[PDB]
């Protein structure tokens, strides 16, 4: 599988941006989906982002819609999502995750990094 | 998680690939997601 | 591998309530992860509520949080989901989903049912 | 979105296959000890 390495987290103040990235050990624009999810304090993951197949789709999750944008540079092999309007309630873990585009499930994980938002 | 728009008509949503792929490929196969059998049946 | 028999949807106006129900062939308290899921037209399938082992987690999408609710009853082997101040924006097949408790993807979908929220 | 209305206390885990919170105590005997229970096992009972 496709190796992955995140970055970009730290402690900010509410309303601030915040740009965090994901480099993958190889290509994945035509052939993995990749995706940021969020684990808070005794919460459970969730997905905050996913783009698919050669950028045609990507969705969010509604909490974060219209504030975050998750893109992917290829030839810098790169996933990368921008944080803006940041509020206390997105303070978490953020992993970037892909999967193969005939595989139902996310199987490559980065070690995530902290995000907190305070005010 | 939702898009921000939605795929177009004659397209439908491959979650595999999490993308809006055009139903003209799946047409036939037997397989077929039936968002697209209008599409596909209204062939010839 | 239980099979999933849905009733309940239709028409509505908003601002009002809609039961769902989701008949089960066997027990689930202790078995399986339930779920209903939500499909508009070109839209993806996204989650609304999962209920977990013998239901001590319950987890709802942030749209849906504190209008949804989703409830199990084990004599009557059935997974209900109340909607409550419905939206148009609710409009979608939604889909009743069980997966057994060491098994990490859905296997098992029920008809669908359509539910439309009158403007 | 897909969160809890709670959230699970302190020497708990949430448990993705149960889709529930549950003690550490009982996934700290080899394996996969989730990392937030990795404090409570390493303090042991």
């Amino acid at each position: 599988q496709v190796k992955l390495e995140e970055s970009g987290g730290g402690l900010v103040q509410a309303g601030r941006s915040l740009r965090l990235s994901c480099a993958a050990s190889e290509h994945t624009f035509s052939s993995h989906v990749m995706g940021w999810f969020r684990q808070a304090p005794g919460k459970e993951r969730e997905s905050v982002a996913v783009i698919g197949w050669r950028d045609i789709s990507t969705s969010y999750a509604d909490s974060v819609k219209g504030r975050f944008t998750i893109s992917r540079d290829n030839a810098k092999k790169t996933l990368y999502l921008q944080m803006n309007s940041l509020k206390p309630e997105d303070t978490a873990v953020y992993y970037c995750a892909a999967r193969r585009i005939d595989a139902a499930d996310f199987d490559s994980w980065g070690q995530g990094t902290q995000v907190t938002v305070s005010s | 998680l939702q898009m921000a728009g939605q795929c177009s008509q004659n397209e439908y949503f491959d979650s595999l690939l999490h993308a809006c792929i055009p139903c003209q490929l799946r047409c036939s196969s037997n397989t077929p997601p039936l968002t697209c059998q209008r599409y596909c049946n209204a062939s010839v």
